[PDB]
């Protein structure tokens, strides 16, 4: 499947500190299944998001849903079936930091994964087992679908 | 005019036209000013 | 043997070796390197420097009055 | 009372760390102590250093000539570096130390304070042609 | 080296000017070789100790084996070698880098 | 005042002990770290019309390498040292056969006496020191780096390593306060060790001239 993480999030705050940028809002969302905390920068102009909105978030290493690596270049002419067809908001980014509660001896129980989608930042907190597919410097796809 | 002749010689010392030693090594470390960078000594500040 | 000066070619030696060799090439001196569609004497000297084929010896005068003769091939080029 | 040539003495607590007293504690940390420092309007370095309750290790004069005649050529070499560093870095400007160190070395290489004027640059045993190009073109060449 | 530094910088200002940016060089190495900070390292701690010792000998400012040249070489690179040792130490090469 | 004046005598003596120790002369540890009370107890009174006399404060020390070699430190009582006073010390040095001596003058030396020291310089080395100068150890100042007098063997090694001539080194005046502190004559080389913010440590050499 090539899916690193999938869950349903509910928007709690849209911009707690304030509207830092006009076309981008910082969503503060929490999941109910895995109880993962999500901070996400979204292009609010093209994909408006409101408080209490529920959406399905999928973090995948590829869009082709066949295991084939995208190679990270723009290929609009590709007709291969894409997992992006099922989602409304698709972002391509790079994970640049993986933090955790690890100590010198004990491992990490909570992991934070930071992804930059061309400058739009996402932090995904929660149990380490839920973020084992995240490896720093790896390219990931963010796929969002608002749920009614 | 007071330093136009001071130069780094091939023995790596700094001397004037008179060939008198101004510095045994340029800058006391023998390095040029373009390459060095600001850096932090990590062992100075921290406590025992 | 018994050389105390740096094994690297200085920026000032590179500037004069290339300039001096370019003039020699410009004056119909034999080119030690194989050139393909190169006609600028200064670019040819760069190829020879990279190939370590410049037939020039740098004589570095020490402050005490002595000198060390280095072949351009012996010295380490910055590139 | 007091010492001659010292007209006014200012006492104040140095807020900046440069004039503060930085020590190493038992734990090995760097602790800055808020201690009084006196700044005078005149220079009597030799007299003031000998005074009781005056620190003879850090007490310093901004007068380069006073440092030379009291502490020596190497002390004035360091003092000259600090004073020159003060004017350069006063506005936050930065110059690599090697350039500052080189100027100070040339001004103290001969064992005495050499000014960067004609009285110090033409007195050094350089060739007359170098001297004539700087200043006193004819007087330098007439003497040669 | 810590005590030597305390004498050189009694004010405790650790900001210095040195030739090579070791922290950025380490950062370059992490990216070039795709170092994974989470996984255990295969770099033996002794290789770090021996490797730095060999490196220090290669960084020569005052060549010569006589005691006068050796002392000047030690003095010329004293600050960098202290910075090099406290950055490429075995503890830190295995703990954070 | 006498409490203030006795403080000067103790402080001046302490600098002399450090000066003698720094010159290689055998000065015992307790002499260097001698408290004012210990000095006051040792002499047991105050200067003015009391036990501690500048004549009784004279110090004799012997070089560590050569026990026969020795040095006097004389504290003349008169404010201005005259020719007769120097001859008294000069005659005394003959009895003990001591070549080098130090005269800690109160205010200054009469010009004839100053010339007298130079006249007898070859046979006997007499060094004038002002009382104000000795009240502090300039070598302990932060601006003053570590000065080390180089042996002739070391100086030969130094010039050979750098292929240098004596006149090519940086100079230090013979009248330099640190040069006077170490009693270095013309032609000697001082090894100055400095902390360097770039290199960490820097050694420079100054010829006395």
């Amino acid at each position: 499947a090539g899916i690193l993480f999938e869950d349903i999030f509910d928007v709690k705050d849209i911009d707690p500190e304030g509207k830092k940028f006009d076309r981008v809002s910082r969503l503060h969302c929490e999941s109910e299944s895995f109880k993962m905390d999500l901070i996400l920068d979204v292009n609010i102009q093209i994909y408006p998001v409101d408080l209490g909105d529920k959406f399905r978030l999928v973090i995948a290493s590829t869009l082709y849903e066949d295991g084939t690596l995208d190679d990270g270049e723009y290929n609009p002419t590709d007709d291969r079936p894409s997992r992006a067809d099922q989602f409304e908001y698709v972002m391509y980014g790079k994970v640049y930091r993986i933090e955790g509660d690890e100590t010198s001896t004990e491992a990490a129980t909570r992991l934070s994964a930071y992804v930059s989608y061309g400058g739009l930042l996402m932090r995904l907190q929660g149990d380490a087992n839920n973020l084992h597919g995240f490896e720093v410097d790896s390219r990931v796809y963010l796929l969002m679908k608002k749920l009614a | 005019k007071s330093m136009e002749s001071v130069m780094v010689k091939y023995d790596a010392t700094v001397r004037n036209s008179i060939n008198q030693v101004v510095q045994l090594r340029y800058g006391e470390d023998g390095l040029a000013g373009e390459s060095v960078e600001f850096q932090n000594l990590a062992t100075l500040k921290p406590s025992n | 043997q018994k050389r105390i000066t740096t094994p690297y070619m200085t920026k000032y030696e590179r500037a004069r070796v290339l300039g001096t060799r370019a003039l020699q090439i410009a004056m119909c001196a034999p080119v030690m390197v194989e050139l393909e569609g190169e006609t600028d004497p200064l670019l040819i000297a760069m190829k020879e420097l990279k190939a370590r084929k410049i037939p020039i010896i740098i004589r570095r005068y020490l402050p005490d009055g002595s000198y060390e003769d280095w072949g351009v091939d012996e010295l380490i080029i910055s590139d | 009372q007091g010492i001659e040539q010292i007209s006014k003495v200012y006492m104040h607590l140095p807020q900046t760390d440069n004039k503060k007293k930085i020590i190493i504690t038992e734990d090995g940390e760097f602790k800055a102590l808020q201690e009084w420092i006196l700044e005078t309007d005149g220079v009597s370095l030799m007299r003031v250093l000998s005074e009781k309750d005056v620190d003879p290790v850090r007490t310093t004069s901004n007068d380069i000539v006073e440092i030379f005649t009291v502490l020596g050529i190497e002390a004035v070499r360091k003092a000259l570096e600090r004073e020159l560093y003060h004017v350069i870095s006063f506005d936050g400007s930065y110059v690599n130390y090697r350039h500052l160190a080189l100027l100070c070395d040339t001004m103290t290489c001969r064992g005495h304070l050499m000014a960067i004027t004609r009285h110090g640059v033409n007195r050094q045993d350089t060739g007359p042609l170098m001297k004539c190009s700087f200043e006193e073109t004819v007087d330098v060449l007439m003497e040669a | 080296d810590r005590e030597v530094l305390r004498v050189i910088f009694p004010t405790g200002d650790s900001k210095v000017v040195l030739p090579c940016n070791l922290l950025r060089m380490i950062w370059n190495a992490q990216k070039i070789f795709h170092i994974n900070p989470r996984l255990p390292s295969d770099l033996h701690p002794i290789k770090v100790v021996e490797g730095v010792k060999e490196l220090s000998k290669k960084l020569v400012i005052v060549n010569g084996d006589d005691p006068l040249s050796r002392q000047a070489q030690e003095n010329a690179t004293l600050l960098f070698n202290i910075h090099l040792r406290s950055t490429l130490c075995s503890r830190r090469m295995a703990e954070e880098f | 005042d006498d409490e203030e004046e006795t403080y000067r005598l103790w402080k001046i003596r302490k600098t002399i002990m450090q000066l003698c120790h720094d010159r290689g002369y055998l000065v015992t540890q307790d002499e260097l770290d001698q408290t004012l009370e210990e000095f006051k107890a040792q002499f047991g009174d105050k200067p003015s019309e009391g036990r501690p006399r500048r004549t009784d404060l004279t110090v004799l020390v012997a070089h560590n390498d050569d026990p026969t070699d020795q040095m006097f430190v004389f504290f003349p009582e008169e404010p201005k040292v005259g020719i007769k006073t120097i001859k008294v010390y000069c005659q005394r040095m003959q009895e003990e056969n001591i070549t080098r001596a130090l005269i800690v003058v109160q205010q200054g030396m009469t010009p004839s006496a100053k010339q007298s020291l130079v006249d007898m310089a070859p046979k006997y080395i007499l060094e004038q020191f002002l009382q104000q100068e000795l009240l502090i150890n300039i070598t302990e100042h932060e601006l003053v780096p570590e000065h080390v007098v180089m042996t002739k063997e070391e100086v030969t090694e130094l010039l050979a390593r750098y292929k240098l001539r004596e006149n090519q080194l940086p100079r230090i005046q013979a009248g330099d306060p640190v040069a006077r502190y170490f009693g270095i004559k013309r032609g000697q080389v001082v090894k100055i060790i400095r902390p360097s913010e770039t290199a960490g440590r820097y050694i420079t050499y100054r010829l006395v001239q």
